[PDB]
RNA sequence: UGAAGACAUUGUCAGGUGGGGAGUUCCUUUAGUCCCUCGAAAUUUGAGGCUAGAGGAGAAAAGUUACCACAGGGAUAACUGGCUUGUGGCGGCCAAGCGUAGCGACGUCGCUUUUUGGAUGCGGCUCUUCCUAUCAUACCGAAGCAGAAUUCGGUAAGCGUUGGAUUGUUCACCCACUAAUAGGGAACGUGAGCUGGACCGUCGUGAGACAGGUUA
RNA sequence: GACCCUGUUGAGCUUGACUCUAGUUUGACAUUGUGAAAAGACAUAGGAGGUGUAGAAUAGGUGGGAGCUUCGGCGCCAGUG
């Protein structure tokens, strides 16, 4: 039908839901109004009923509208400067002299810059070719800041296929220590090794493993990062398949794998660590079935681990309760990011300390 | 993974000494009683910490894909060739080094040979076919190669004349993407 | 209006 | 399909750093300025229409001297769905098999009867599991070298 | 590397020897400058490696991964002469 | 007899890797009973388990490629010559027929394609003659062609048929005259005239160099 | 110009048995005592608590329950879940 008419119906329905008690109909109910909104938004934004209903259930009407706008809108171009090669000011000065529009992403990061437009390809700059910066997203900035690594540590990245998080870790460990970068994909492991060598990381071990096998393989890591595979509900702009290709069986399969991966990470980290016993669970999904369900599972089936403060600038507290499921009260510490609040992909981070 | 044999070590060190001055610096022990060793996975040589090699021993041979810094590949005929991945170590210990301007740095990054029209600084007393690491005007390690002529010949050479032969450049990171 | 005034990444300079 | 495209491109379009790399002709001219002695016939131009994908890519030395011009590159094809009888313009995702030459299918040469990967998202094809297809096989069934357009029939 | 070790020596040598070393570094910073300004600006400190004081080789000791901190002790050194020596050296560092 | 110190060192099991030493000749997919275990969610799933097909003499090296570089060999050695011009390609529907499913024109529909108005990387000038695919001049047919000025088309080669700007040159556009300031051929040498390298040798080869020699 | 092949080289792909084991490496336990100072989990007896969205409202959860009595306010029923 007419997409302008569909949007007009969406706006009218949001207003009706805002002022249902005052502005209503003769006998039509709030359930009917929400059904009209759901059908309209599925027909306009090209979502399926299942995922659209989860997103509408998670957000209030107006905030849901903003969330869907943000999902339809491409996120900004951000570059992480390599501390192992240069620093932000010199890199920005060189890129500005080369003809690109650069400025710091904010006060939360000291090692990142935003590009407003360019005159030359940013992947073709001599600085990039020498490994002075990497094209990366703020959502991937956050997990390393949560798992700030120290020098001379042994760390395990359980899904490091792109390589940005691994290179961030090695920059903060100042090319000291050992990093175990794992990928289940060899074709993407090619690009991972390429980024590692371009950015100049000498403390890495690239392995092709299912991440559930690490307590068997080596285990005992000082710090563990788990960017779990997920639905991709926070990266809808980059992968528009999520809108119509995520249903009940998928949302049952993925969380089970996430549970097993988090349990493997917990078992692979060690308790008696002289410098850190931290596991960071991370994902780019906003769905509850993929968020804080895994954390409640972890806290309920290994009591030898506890949630700690993320030490992280921004975000909202996680959901202590939801549609019937009551969670462990500590999940308010886990923090959550949305594209419309913060112009960063929908993201979720959680920090664990082992105690036994 | 396995250590290098005597002939393999001799060949690798021959190339590395062709491009560098000090190599006891590369094999020298460090403060924590650790040293850099040489490893071979498939047909590629890897410059690694001994501690990293020992801790990576637990990884299966068919599932280990990288380790430390990839220094090059041993060819089918038993000949070692360096890589832009091996550029950094050449940068710490380069014997001969040649600087180029931006108008020659971009061509080199595209995969061309250095020209004295691109050169902006020389290394004094450089033999005809030696080992020169190519930098830009910001001392940024850009590549490596063998120069075509001596310093005097390059100075008296035509401004449009080949001075260095390209073997590796930083644009191969856009190959393996 | 759902935009944190301190650290929301803008699309345009400044 | 066109109305959906117009809505998205008219009211979900936002300023984004949008640039492109240089062409292989420019790269070849630069490396030739770098290399004086021109071996005779070192440049063979691919004179057939091609699909590439990315813009500033560095090719392996195996193929580094194959030059595919901008005038011959193609990005979209007129793809016909037979059962849902309709032809739409769709982007080309990849080149799967040129039945004339493995070198052609490596280079992305588009000839008659050539299997390519096409984005079929706009069609809204529902799969058996209930999902929307994001890529299908389509056979080029015209002579793109003689016709300044690429015509494909979708194998569904 | 020599600048860093010479600052340590200037901390730990008699007054006139210290003043001599400090003047030598004054002249070194005047002559070279930008090559060693990163040793005093901490935001240009290199992040690839850790400084190794007890190194066997000059290159083995990563000198650009540390910062010149010796001023906060040599400024309260008891010798007015070395005090204006630091003052002039820092003046050149600022006037680079 | 003295020093350090409940840390080292050491030992036992469970495992990971093992291109090294000694000895000998496991996972993945397919179909099935809805037969069993583990994990998850509660009103259903994932991984294993079973039946039997398909994948993975042995650290010396081996196989392979319409790919690259060098060297070499074989074939081919010019090429168009009742050639060329104004109307796209692809898929569906219709379709006299041929045929007894297959080939199928003219149309029509879908894509290219829509609801508000620089390209180019041998050129230029003079003269002879010819062609018409005619810019002008002559005569006609049609057009809301009132008049004037025109537009499209037809017969016509009798007679005439530029300059400027810009550009490396040309064209387009744009600007001045002018009745108008058309396009081409002279036949693989675009009528006549004028003007604006490859062989050897040596040294290297991740690659070239030689006031080295010879040669049409 | 271009096509096919051969040799050497480069780039890429595949193969290169099985069983123990050196080496290397992860985890658990043991020698092994005396104290002191903190931390976590077990033992009770108590005290205080539960704010995603919508809902009047800060809804641990489950159970019965149509009527509850400091005898006037509540229920139920309506919503909203």
């Amino acid at each position: 039908p007419d997409l302008q008419m569909l949007r007009t119906r969406i706006t009218d329905t949001i207003r009706v839901l805002e002022d249902f008690q005052n502005l209503a109909e003769e006998g039509r109910s709030r359930a009917e109004y929400t059904n009209q909104l759901l059908k309209d938004i599925c027909a306009y934004y090209g979502y399926n009923e299942y995922l659209a209903e989860k997103l509408l259930n998670l957000f209030p009407p107006r905030e849901a509208f903003a969330f869907f706008e943000a999902n339809e809108t491409p996120r900004p171009v951000v570059i992480r400067t390599n501390t192992l090669r240069t620093h932000r000011r010199d890199l920005a000065q060189a890129l500005i002299n080369r003809g690109v529009t650069l400025e710091p992403v904010g006060k939360w990061s000291k090692v990142g810059l935003q590009v407003f437009d360019s005159k030359v390809p940013l992947g073709a700059t001599p600085e990039y070719l020498a490994g002075h910066y990497i094209l990366q997203a703020a959502s991937s900035f956050l997990p390393v800041m949560a798992l700030c690594p120290q020098e001379n540590e042994r760390c395990l990245d359980m899904a490091a296929a792109p390589g940005g998080k691994t290179t961030h870790m090695a920059a903060l460990m100042k090319n000291t220590g050992v990093i175990f970068a794992n990928d289940p994909s060899k074709s993407r492991a090619k690009g991972l090794i390429g980024n590692i060598h371009r950015l100049g990381v000498r403390n890495t071990i690239v392995c092709n493993y299912d991440a559930r096998e690490f307590p068997r393989v080596i285990g005992g890591f000082d710090r563990v990062l788990l960017d779990a595979p997920c639905s991709g509900t926070g990266v809808i702009c980059k992968d528009p398949s999520v809108k119509t290709n995520r249903d009940a069986k998928d949302f049952m399969q993925l969380p089970h794998t996430q549970k097993q991966l988090l349990l493997a990470a917990i078992d692979s980290c060690n308790h008696a660590s002289k410098t850190g016993g931290y596991i960071v669970y991370s994902t780019c999904s906003v769905c509850v079935e993929e968020n804080e369900e895994v954390v409640n599972y972890a806290l309920s089936r290994r009591p030898n681990v506890k949630l700690v403060e993320t030490g992280l600038p921004f975000g909202k507290e996680g959901f202590t309760s939801y549609m019937g499921k009551t969670f462990h009260p500590s999940l308010k510490l886990t923090r959550r990011f949305y594209p419309h609040l913060y112009n960063v992909d929908g993201f979720f981070v959680a920090k664990f300390k082992k105690i036994g | 993974m396995r250590p290098l044999t005597d002939q393999e070590m001799k060949i690798v060190l021959d190339k590395l000494a062709n491009y560098m001055t000090d190599l006891k610096s590369l094999i020298a022990p460090l403060e924590d009683g650790d040293r850099y060793v040489f490893r071979m996975q498939k047909d590629r040589v890897y410059y690694v910490k001994l501690s990293i090699a020992n801790i990576a021993t637990c990884v299966a041979r068919d599932k280990l894909l990288s380790l430390g810094t990839c220094l090059g590949k041993m060819t089918k005929s038993g000949k070692f060739r360096l890589h832009i991945t091996a550029l950094p170590i050449l940068a710490q210990n380069a014997r001969y080094k040649i600087w180029v301007k931006d108008n020659g740095a971009q061509p080199f990054l595209y995969g061309s040979n250095i020209v004295k029209a691109h050169v902006g600084r020389w290394t004094e007393d450089c033999p005809e076919h030696s080992g020169c690491v190519v930098y830009n005007m910001a001392d940024i390690p850009l590549g490596f190669g063998v120069t075509a002529r001596s310093t005097a010949e390059a100075r008296r050479l035509d401004p449009t004349g080949i001075v260095c032969f390209r073997q590796a450049d930083c644009g191969e990171y856009l190959r393996d993407e | 209006s759902f935009a944190d005034p301190e650290v929301y990444m803008s699309y345009t300079p400044r | 399909i066109k109305n959906k495209r117009a809505e998205k491109a008219a009211r979900f379009s936002v300023p984004i750093p949008k640039v492109r790399g240089i062409s292989e002709e420019e790269m070849f001219k630069v490396v030739k300025t770098g290399k004086k002695t021109h071996k005779k016939g070192w440049k063979r131009i691919v004179t057939k229409p091609t699909f590439v994908g990315p813009d500033f890519t560095r090719r392996p030395v195996k193929y580094e001297r194959f030059i595919r011009p901008m005038g011959l590159r193609y990005k979209k094809a007129n793809v016909t769905h037979p059962t849902l009888n309709v032809t739409v313009q769709l982007p080309i995702l990849s080149v799967k098999k040129n039945p004339s030459n493995p070198l052609y299918t490596q280079l992305g040469v588009l000839t008659k009867g050539t299997i390519i990967e096409v984005n079929v998202s706009d069609l809204g094809i529902v799969t058996a599991s209930g999902k929307i297809a994001w890529g299908r096989y389509a056979q080029i069934t015209n002579n793109p070298e003689n016709d300044g357009c690429v015509n494909a029939v979708l194998l569904v | 590397a020599f600048c860093k070790q010479l600052m340590t020596l200037a901390l730990q040598v008699p007054e006139k020897s210290s003043q001599a070393i400090l003047g030598l570094l004054q002249d070194v910073v005047h002559t070279h400058g930008r090559k060693v300004a990163a040793l005093w600006n901490t935001e240009e400190r290199k992040g690839d490696g850790t400084y190794k004081p007890l190194s066997e080789t000059v290159e083995g000791s990563n000198p650009f991964t540390t910062t010149i901190w010796e001023g906060e002790l040599l400024r309260k050194h008891y010798c007015p002469k070395v005090r204006e020596g630091l003052k002039a050296m820092e003046k050149e560092l600022r006037s680079i």
